[PDB]
């Protein structure tokens, strides 16, 4: 009756995309196979899993997602992974040679050989479609692949839905850390480019939650496969109305009505809460306000600038399970009334809610506790300016030495690109800035009486 | 151009407070600065 | 024979109207899957109020569901009584609105409406006198809120002697569940303004702290403030459907409520509302009643009236009992409180009086208002539209389904005048000078 799309693009992308997928099978019970041998259902129809599964003449369920790489390994991976059967073969799409973190592999002379390719595949989903929703794009901005083809795809996703919800889902630069030493020409050159063509992008850090993976879910040994599962309890949080019924359910197209106040701030962080490990969890009764002010916590953000250097403007705070409307309503007040926790003046409207009644689940691979009610959140703030301020000035001495531009340039590029990215990146800079202008009265202003 | 904001994010900052509106009131209150002629009022005792 | 529509739209509206047609199902002996089986033939006997009668004495309410998704139509139909509504009366759609009031009054709900008014005709061309139409929805919502105002403004066009109810759910003193709702709000007033005869004003804050602070409920659901608002709606609309002393419909209602056809956005009331160990140490008479419904905290929007003065109340009781006891009762509200209401206004209450009480209860009481007290509302709803406005924010959504910019004043400027309006006539006197004379002035000082 209603569906969306999932794109997984570069080595980022495609393994955010087994943790999603991994989930959202066991959560609806779908199996490596597709099938659901699972629940005893005398009704059915909705069954809102069809809205990210299409059903098979007998019985089996299928993903309605696509994947991509510029080389097959990352993807005959999954190929030859616990869902091979699972995925289905043509939405597996594949390169020979990756775009090497060179975004003009990427966007301009690789990217231009498959683009048609995947858009062919993704047409053939619309016709699946009763009703196309939007789309949900899973990528890294330090990977080329992950800048170059995402925002390839951003560009002709902008036409052929130019109506629905592009929503973008990065692995965002950490602040000390990094995964490529051309780090800063993708993430501009990227961002430059989906700026005008995407609804909503969505960041989260890995040098931030390494850190919660070893400061609370006490993880001495946290793998890309272990953080991509906890990356995971974010992104079912925030498709659960589309997903199952709820007290209070949410649309796709409804997030950025309440998160981006000007279509250029549209990067709000991402959290879940509670992280525990089992054996804390049993010091922890967790009640929804508990659950709430950790959320709020700074050293509990999954994106590791500090919410102490800017103010926050726009929330939507998502909870799932054994949830009471009436503590809801108490702990989002209570953390109004810490105004300590620094908000613009000119939103005091900042919330959007949404409470589920379908409990998480984990993905065993330890002890599990014992959930019954969690918190998942996304916010705008000016923070985002703090993680930029250094992005931007490594472009500044990247680009002022022409570091690397050989490379760029030779694979379909030209430097007045460059600057053209750059100078947009310059008023992007302002605009993060104008949201942080605590504003003039206006009140007691007359013309004096004519006579 | 030495690069700006490109957000419109004092668009309105021209308009003012508010919060109250008129009020109507006894004193005119139906006139507008054209209506010529049919003068007042009254026959021509009250005067012309 | 006196005929109501009933229209639900958007998520608060189609779980409120699950529990209307829940409450008053069971309050008629009506079945999960629409027969009749009830235990007293008074019932039946006015069913034509709210109901069809179809073949092989089955029963059918005059519930229109509509929506732009399709999960609360499963959800309610998957639901308790899903099975008493008509198929043909559940007109979704298939876009959401997203919050967005304007992807209600100007794209998606705008195509709907056509699909809308199609079962608004079938429905009323087989009433023999429809009075008027009952609407559930938000206000800073927008499946609801964006499709009321399109839906009330068809309908004041095509049926303009009929009344026009609303049961909105407002923006609340602390939290908001929606960020557009200031917007959603203002641009809501506008358009309701020129075509209810009724607006209620509901508040989930206000339900809170009644269901944990009076009812002593540890965990209050939305199915338990629910609850409350149909019991408010099945309680003003008693005399419809069952003998009394005093029997009042919307219209005798809406004289009484209504000095200017701008003037009519009101507070609800219940009572009793009384925790379950508590029911055991109080006592219920008339004078309960009126104490606990005058009461500041009784008050269904989050505003203590004494802020204000009533203009005009409404008062809807239910069961057996004395008219002399009622009267004196308002009597002694009126004159030992006397100073909560307006004096331009003289005897200044409505009260209407029912033989048949709610199905778990003795006796009940239903209060209506009509304050300068909750002007502090919207002078929020102003204030927080400012906040957005001034700054051109969320703004670009509107405009994306192509609303012009200009007529975010033109309902600003009007919301302004409507709570200076409430404001002018708070203790509205008189004032009178007399004339004053002198005599000669002497040369001496
Ligand atoms: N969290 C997380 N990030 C990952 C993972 N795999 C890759 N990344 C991120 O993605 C990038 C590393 O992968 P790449 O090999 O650059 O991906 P790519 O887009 O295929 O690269 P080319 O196609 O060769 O440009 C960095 O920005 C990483 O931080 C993963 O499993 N977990
Ligand atoms: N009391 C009550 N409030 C509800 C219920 N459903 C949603 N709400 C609240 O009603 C308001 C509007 O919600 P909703 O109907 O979802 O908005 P819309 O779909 O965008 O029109 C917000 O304050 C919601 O939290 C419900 O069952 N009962
Ligand atoms: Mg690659």
């Amino acid at each position: 009756m209603r569906e969306c799309i999932s794109i997984h693009v570069g080595q980022a992308g495609v393994q955010i995309g087994n943790a999603c997928w991994e989930l959202y099978c066991l959560e609806h019970g779908i199996q490596p196979d597709g099938q659901m041998p699972s629940d005893k259902t005398i009704g059915g129809g909705d069954d809102s899993f069809n809205t990210f599964f299409s059903e098979t003449g007998a019985g089996k369920h299928v993903p309605r997602a696509v994947f991509v790489d510029l080389e097959p390994t990352v993807i005959d991976e999954v190929r030859t992974g616990t869902y091979r059967q699972l995925f289905h073969p043509e939405q597996l799409i594949t390169g020979k040679e990756d775009a090497a973190n060179n975004y003009a592999r990427g966007h301009y002379t690789i990217g231009k050989e498959i683009i048609d390719l995947v858009l062919d595949r993704i047409r053939k989903l619309a016709d699946q479609c009763t009703g196309l929703q939007g789309f949900l794009v899973f990528h890294s901005f330090g990977g080329g692949t992950g800048s170059g083809f995402t925002s390839l795809l951003m560009e002709r996703l902008s036409v052929d839905y130019g109506k629905k919800s592009k929503l973008e889902f990065s692995i965002y630069p950490a602040p000390q850390v990094s995964t490529a030493v051309v780090e800063p020409y993708n993430s501009i050159l990227t961002t430059h480019t989906t700026l005008e063509h995407s609804d909503c992008a969505f960041m989260v850090d890995n040098e931030a939650i390494y850190d919660i993976c070893r400061r609370n879910l006490d993880i001495e040994r946290p793998t890309y496969t272990n953080l991509n599962r906890l990356i995971s309890q974010i992104v079912s949080s925030i498709t659960a109305s589309l997903r199952f019924d709820g007290a209070l359910n949410v649309d796709l197209t409804e997030f950025q009505t309440n998160l981006v106040p000007y279509p250029r701030i549209h990067f709000p962080l991402a959290t879940y809460a509670p992280v525990i490990s089992a054996e804390k969890a049993y010091h922890e009764q967790l009640s929804v306000a508990e659950i709430t002010n950790a959320c709020f916590e700074p050293a509990n953000q999954m994106v590791k600038c500090d919410p102490r250097h800017g103010k926050y403007m726009a929330c939507c705070l998502l909870y799932r399970g054994d949830v009471v409307p009436k503590d809801v309503n108490a702990a989002i007040a209570t953390i109004k009334t810490k105004r300590s926790i620094q908000f613009v003046d000119w939103c005091p409207t900042g919330f959007k809610v949404g409470i589920n009644y379908q409990p998480p689940t984990v993905v065993p691979g330890g002890d599990l506790a014992k959930v019954q009610r969690a918190v998942c959140m996304l916010s705008n703030t000016t923070a985002i300016a703090e993680a930029w301020a250094r992005l931007d000035h490594k472009f500044d001495l990247m680009y002022a030495k022409r570091a690397f531009v050989h490379w760029y340039v030779g694979e379909g590029m030209e430097e007045g690109e460059f600057s053209e990215a750059r100078e947009d990146m310059a008023a992007l800079e302002k605009d993060y800035e104008e949201v942080g202008v605590d504003s003039v009265e206006g009140e007691g202003e007359e013309e004096g009486e004519e006579y | 151009d030495r690069v700006q904001s490109k957000i419109g994010s004092l668009d309105n900052i021209t308009h003012v407070p508010g919060g109250g509106n008129k009020k109507i009131e006894t004193h005119k209150l139906t006139f507008r600065e054209n209506a010529k002629a049919k003068t007042d009022h009254g026959a021509e005792i009250v005067y012309k | 024979m006196r005929e109501i529509v009933h229209i639900q739209a958007g998520q608060c509206g189609n779980q409120i109207g699950a529990k209307f047609w829940e409450v008053i199902s069971d309050e008629h002996g009506i079945d999960p899957t629409g027969s009749y089986h009830g235990d007293s033939d008074l019932q039946l006997e006015r069913i034509n109020v709210y109901y069809n009668e179809a073949a092989g004495n089955k029963y059918v309410p005059r519930a229109i569901l509509v929506d732009l998704e399709p999960g609360t139509m499963d959800s309610v139909r998957s639901g308790p009584f899903g099975q008493i509504f008509r198929p043909d009366n559940f007109v979704f759609g298939q876009s959401g609105a997203g919050n967005n009031w304007a992807k209600g009054h100007y794209t998606e709900g705008a195509e709907l409406v056509d699909s809308v008014l199609d079962v608004v005709r079938k429905e009323s061309e087989s009433c023999d006198c429809l009075q008027g139409f009952q609407l559930t929805h938000s206000l800073g919502g927008g499946t609801g809120s964006g499709m009321g105002t399109l839906l009330i403004s068809k309908i004041r066009e095509e049926y303009p002697d009929r009344i026009m109810n609303t049961f909105s759910v407002v923006p609340s003193p602390k939290v908001s569940d929606t960020v557009v709702e200031p917007y959603n709000a203002t641009l809501s007033v506008h358009q309701l303004v020129e075509n209810t005869d009724e607006t209620y004003c509901i508040d989930n804050e206000a339900l809170y702290d009644i269901c944990f602070r009076t009812l002593k409920l540890t965990t209050p659901t939305y199915g338990d403030l629910n609850h409350l608002v149909s019991a408010t709606m099945s309680g003003v609309t008693t005399c419809l459907r069952f003998p009394g002393q005093l029997n009042a419909d919307l219209r005798k209602l809406a004289v009484n409520m209504v000095p200017f056809p701008r003037l009519h956005f009101f507070m609800p009331g219940f009572a009793p509302l009384t925790s379950r160990g508590s029911q055991q140490y109080r006592a219920l008479t008339v004078p309960e009643l009126t104490q606990q419904m005058f009461d500041a905290k009784n008050m269904m929007a989050a505003c203590d009236p004494r802020h204000g003065r009533y203009l005009t109340v409404a008062a809807v009781f239910r069961g057996r009992m004395s008219m002399k006891e009622v009267d004196e009762q308002m009597l002694n509200v009126q004159n030992k409180n006397s100073s909560y209401f307006v004096e331009w206004i003289p005897n200044n209450v409505k009260t209407a009086v029912c033989d048949i009480p709610p199905r778990g209860l003795k006796m009940s009481a239903t209060f209506i208002g009509n304050s300068t007290a909750i002007q502090e509302l919207f002078k929020r709803i102003s204030e927080q539209f400012t906040a957005m406005f001034r700054r051109k924010a969320f703004l670009h959504w509107y405009t994306g389904e192509g609303m012009d910019e200009m007529e975010f004043t033109e309902a600003e400027s009007n919301m302004n005048d409507l709570v200076s309006e409430y404001q002018q006539y708070q203790d509205a006197t008189a004032d009178e000078q007399g004339e004053f004379e002198e005599e000669g002035e002497e040369d001496e000082a």
